[PDB]
């Protein structure tokens, strides 16, 4: 339910994120992987040691799917169609994992971009990550 | 039992840095404001409906106090969290009959605002220990619900 | 029975009364009390041979009342919501409506199977849990003719279950209570704010919309030719005329996967009781969307009554 | 619409004492003649019930087999005492509950709660420990749990117990005071070279234990050092010159400013009644050594 | 005397009437209904306790 | 109509499947293939079950609709087509991977070791229907390798290395299994191995040196 002052931020925000944005996906994708151990059984051949390529270049792709979401957002569904089906049809990665990923991008964006994150900016940014993650897992079965 | 020695030795040392006085209200504040169905248990803090006032309303930054010292107590003995939560559990299934979730959601606010508080001293490894502190808290002030 | 004391030149003829235990309501028309004859068969009058039925109350909890968020549902003020968990342990909820039968949404027994899948292949695998944890067996999985317009099943269980204050079937309206501000209760079994399912009963009060923002914010337009998918979470609810939708609550609330089968249950504070307005069918729009669909009990009050009379 | 609080105003207008809980249905008795109060409600803060608010005045909606029924705690036979101790105000607190003899849940039992045990069971309380003594866990059903008390009660019944068979805790925890007059406890250290070194060893109503190493350090260290005479503490180790003997019973510390004069005037420490098998024996070193 | 039938979650008040002895007239004022209790003295509210007796 | 074919295998009773419905043909997803299925296919080619693989001998990929996904057999069944699949026609698979059905008589496989000083030691190297091959050592572990040794008769294996002597022919089809028990006598009785359909690039070719060497 992201009101039009709530996208305003999401799209400010995220611009100010800039090119550090794939690195920031890969940091939270090991930092979820170390602290919810049971989420590494969704990546069976992924080598999960730190600092891993593959990890590096899988976050670079989660968040370059989530800035094209941003410049789409007023249609997600379209243009997170592809991953949808692959997320849900195909891995049958269970929704409870998304609620995790969710809050540890949320945490390495505050961490390292703790004075842009205003209280105002965190709920704005937390209805935008909880928006993609409905989306994806709406076809769960 | 439940961490290892360096686990310990790394939660404890943080909690040393921290401003009990700001923090507290830092996390109550962002849980009133980012899942907006908790106003309803804080009904007697007066104004809560616009994000400013709830920060800047008294009233939840001294029940911060409150929520923080009681989350530094719980620290003090893992094994007698059943015990040391025992009281304060009763009082939130009881009387105000809060949800164990909320008790989930609040633990996660406060690791987002430790790390938006510390910034890049919040290492991967740090948070993991803090979590399974967190989710122990979680799961001791809900153990009383039958 | 019981000997008479005696008492000086009488002889005595025995006649006894009849009474429904508690949280039962008699259904007979006479008063119920039973002559004993010379057949040694005791009668009334009005009722004859047969024996008085002790039935159900409907929707009379013993704890009134006043899912993401919500209220903990601590008295057991909803002892109508049965859990239904499939193979997977996918957890979803599933009303109550008659002593015996049980009523839940055509998509929740397609779980693991082919969208016509007979009603064989569901009924082993269904695994009721009625009242605090009461596991219950199932014999039948009827679903609606028109599985394609009508997302409702009904369930037979083997034998009745005793209506105790934590079990309590809700019965069905004689009217339409899907009028735009009737503020309802729905319960659920699903997915919180953290997506995990719930281990305790929460409810929330969600209030009926206008049936055409309703469709215009899903199917884009009222008009069939200008109609294009755009539901703010990629699946397209089922929407029809029986159909009603409900929005959030005052502080943002709604219903995450895991709760269809649910009851829009409204309180009819004249009489007291507890009906059923409708049923959740589209649980999918959790936060991102505005509007849950229900399907409307009224119409499919005719079909229920013909399945459970067979 | 009966409430705990309600119940407390009737069983004070009998004048016998506090009641266990609020009672509906009237399970006791059946009830006879007409009723004046139906749904009755109570805040618990007017005298009595007449002052109280009632719902209705000189009718009863309930039918005589639901009308409520109060069951009084001093009409109950209940009656506190010290089971398997050193001596008779040492042990584990036991209350008899409907005739049945059941424990108190160590959850909630505090050093105030302890002081209004021993004052109810009759010898001084100079020295409240909240710890049960050389006693194993007792059979039956935990009638107590979380026993909040403010200390200045004549009897833990008028004290706000949770409720009576919650039973929740695990039987192998069950609460025990000790009540001291302060001439038995004493505390020496052994096993060193001279008397202000060594593992310290406990001596109270003559039985012999150890200091768990629980929250042991330097700051509690000082507390013993200055109560043996020995200055203040410098080193947690010692240098074993003998071997010390076995022992059974530990004494188990939650905090110390620093500044007390006795270990004994320590906030909440209880004397035996747990195990701590991973953590060993505390130890010091005085600097007078 | 036999047991009144069963109802399914059903309690039965056993209760029974005296009629009077042929020849006979009620002397007291009651009917003579007496209804069994949880005490086993069946009762009659109009007789009370003092049990029904028929005079000529 | 029902009719389930073999295409661009060494033999007709091995080959990527085929199979047509309402009168459209297709190929079949790889995803959800068991032993046992194939057991089943083999049924209805016709072919001998004495030893039956899921892999898709030196077949491409094709070009059709793939109309069964998911398909989930355990073997007591008359056909495929009453099994339970995910779907008709409807697939989310890459169409480069396609169910693969090789039903053995019994005779054809063979197990040879090439490019060490004896015949106990050297590159694992697999015949079947006269084709040439290797094998991917993913789940390669001493305890599965035991089982080369012992079909060999070459005693118990030591070491997966072994020492070069003479080169060996390059092979295109390529073998691979998940695991072993290590109690069986022969690599056949390794339930679930796949027979083709893949290449390694991560992984090489296994080798090992029994103790009989
Ligand atoms: C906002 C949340 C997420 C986004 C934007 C996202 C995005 C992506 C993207 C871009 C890919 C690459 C697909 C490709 O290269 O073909 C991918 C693959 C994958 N996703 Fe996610 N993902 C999210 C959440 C998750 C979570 C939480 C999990 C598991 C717990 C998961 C499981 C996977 C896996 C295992 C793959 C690997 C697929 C492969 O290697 O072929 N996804 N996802
Ligand atoms: C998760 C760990 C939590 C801790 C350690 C904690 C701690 C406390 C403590 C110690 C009090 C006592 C204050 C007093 O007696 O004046 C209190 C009060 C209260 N707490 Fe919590 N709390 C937690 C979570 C929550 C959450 C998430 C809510 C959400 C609404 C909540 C709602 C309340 C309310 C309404 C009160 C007021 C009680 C009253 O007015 O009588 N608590 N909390
Ligand atoms: C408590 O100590 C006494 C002697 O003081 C002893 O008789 C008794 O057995 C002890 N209780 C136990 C070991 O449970
Ligand atoms: C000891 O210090 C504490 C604070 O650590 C203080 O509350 C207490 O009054 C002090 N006692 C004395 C006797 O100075
Ligand atoms: C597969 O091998 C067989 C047998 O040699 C041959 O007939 C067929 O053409 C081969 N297919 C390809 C694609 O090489
Ligand atoms: C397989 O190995 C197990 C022990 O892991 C053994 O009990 C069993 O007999 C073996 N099966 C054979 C040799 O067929
Ligand atoms: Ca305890
Ligand atoms: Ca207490
Ligand atoms: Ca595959
Ligand atoms: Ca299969």
């Amino acid at each position: 339910v992201l009101s039009p002052a709530d996208k305003t931020n999401v799209k400010a925000a995220w611009g100010k994120v800039g090119a550090h944005a794939g690195e920031y996906g890969a940091e939270a994708l090991e930092r979820m992987f170390l602290s919810f151990p049971t989420t590494k059984t969704y990546f069976p051949h992924f080598d999960l040691s730190h600092g891993s390529a593959q990890v590096k270049g899988h976050g670079k792709k989660v968040a370059d799917a989530l800035t094209n979401a941003v410049a789409h957002v007023d249609d997600m569904p379209n243009a997170l169609s592809a991953l949808s089906d692959l997320h849900a049809h195909k891995l049958r990665v269970d929704p409870v994992n998304f609620k995790l990923l969710s809050h540890c991008l949320l945490v390495t964006l505050a961490a390292h971009l703790p004075a842009e994150f205003t209280p105002a900016v965190h709920a704005s940014l937390d209805k935008f990550l909880a928006s993609v993650s409905t989306v994806l897992t709406s076809k769960y079965r | 039992v439940h961490l290892t020695p360096e686990e310990k030795s790394a939660v404890t040392a943080l909690w040393g840095k921290v401003n009990v006085d700001e923090v507290g209200g830092e996390a109550l504040g962002r849980l009133l404001v980012v899942y907006p169905w908790t106003q309803r248990f804080f009904e007697s803090f007066g104004d809560l409906s616009t994000p400013d006032a709830v920060m800047g309303n008294p009233k939840v930054k001294a029940h911060g106090k409150k929520v923080l010292g009681a989350f530094s107590d719980g620290l003090a003995h893992l094994d007698n969290l059943k015990g040391t939560f025992a009281t304060l559990s009763e009082l939130h299934c009881d009387k105000l009959h809060v949800d164990p979730e909320n008790f989930r959601l609040l633990g996660n606010v406060l690791v987002c605002v430790l790390a938006h508080h510390f910034g890049k001293e919040f290492t991967p490894p740090v948070q993991a220990a803090y979590q399974k502190v967190v989710a122990g808290v979680a799961n001791a002030l809900a153990h009383k619900y039958h | 029975c019981p000997k008479p004391p005696e008492i000086a030149h009488g002889y005595v003829e025995h006649s006894v009364r009849y009474q429904c235990k508690n949280y039962y309501k008699l259904r007979t028309e006479g008063d119920g009390v039973y002559t004993l004859n010379n057949e040694k068969q005791w009668i009334n009058k009005a009722v004859g041979d047969k024996l008085p039925e002790c039935e159900a109350v409907c929707g009379k909890p013993k704890n009134p009342a006043n899912i993401l968020g919500g209220h903990l549902d601590a008295k057991g003020s909803f002892p109508w919501q049965a859990k239904m968990v499939s193979h997977h342990n996918l957890t979803t909820g599933a009303t109550l409506i008659n002593e015996q039968w049980l009523l839940t949404t055509a998509k929740n027994l397609f779980l693991n199977h082919s969208e016509n899948a007979t009603a064989k292949d569901i009924a082993p695998t269904l695994t009721l849990y009625v009242g605090k944890k009461q596991l219950v067996e199932i014999e039948k999985v009827v679903l609606h003719p028109n599985y394609s317009q009508v997302d409702i099943g009904l369930i037979k269980l083997k034998q009745k279950v005793s209506v105790n204050e934590r079990v309590m079937p809700i019965c069905l309206p004689s009217k339409d209570y899907a009028e735009v501000g009737r503020v309802g209760y729905v319960s659920g079994w699903g997915r919180n704010a953290n997506f995990k399912f719930t281990d305790h009963l929460k409810y929330v009060m969600l209030p009926v919309a206008d049936q055409d923002q309703c469709i215009r914010h899903y199917e884009g337009s009222t008009v069939p030719e200008k109609k294009t998918p755009k539901s703010p979470v990629g699946v397209q609810p089922i929407l029809n005329e029986h159909t009603f939708c409900a929005g959030m609550s005052k502080y943002q609330e709604d219903t995450c996967y895991g709760d269809a089968g649910s009851a829009f249950a409204v309180h009819d504070l004249e009489e007291d009781t507890w009906y059923a307005t409708g049923i959740l069918s589209f649980d999918k729009s959790c936060a991102v969307a505005e509007y849950g669909v229900y399907v409307k009990v009224t119409s499919i009050q005719d079909w229920v009554q013909k399945t459970i009379a067979e | 619409n009966f409430n705990i609080d309600h119940a407390s105003v009737i069983c004070r207008q009998l004048e016998c004492g506090s009641a266990v809980s609020f009672s509906g249905s009237s399970n006791f008795g059946e009830g006879s003649g007409p009723i004046w109060f139906d749904d009755l409600i109570c805040n618990g803060n007017e005298s009595a019930l007449w002052n109280c608010k009632h719902q209705g005045w000189g009718k009863h909606n309930c039918d005589h087999a639901e009308d409520a029924g109060v069951i009084c705690s001093k009409g109950a036979d209940l009656s506190l005492r010290l089971v398997d101790g050193v001596t008779e105000c040492s042990g584990r607190l036991e209350v008899r509950f409907q005739g049945e003899w059941g424990t108190i849940c160590d959850d909630g039992w505090d050093s105030y709660d302890a002081a209004v045990a021993c004052k109810q069971l009759g010898c001084p309380t100079a020295v409240t420990a909240i710890g049960r003594v050389n006693a194993s866990k007792g059979f039956g059903h935990i009638w107590l749990d979380s026993v909040s008390c403010q200390g200045h009660e004549p009897a833990i019944w008028q004290c706000k117990h949770h409720e009576w068979g919650k039973h929740y805790c695990n039987h192998n925890e069950d609460a025990g005071v000790t009540c001291s007059d302060g001439s038995d406890l004493e505390l020496r250290l052994r096993g060193g070279g001279s008397r202000c070194a060594g593992t310290v060893e406990v001596e109270i109503q003559r039985l012999l234990g150890k200091v768990c190493d629980r929250g042991w350090g330097l700051k509690e260290a000082d507390v013993v050092c200055r109560q043996l005479g020995c200055g203040s503490a410098l080193k947690t180790s010692y240098q074993v010159y003998s071997k010390i003997q076995a022992t059974n019973t530990w004494l188990f510390l939650s905090s110390c400013n620093g500044n007390e004069t006795s270990l004994w005037d320590c906030k909440n420490w209880q004397w035996g009644g747990l195990t701590c098998d991973h953590y060993e024996e505390a130890k010091i070193t005085c600097s007078a050594h």
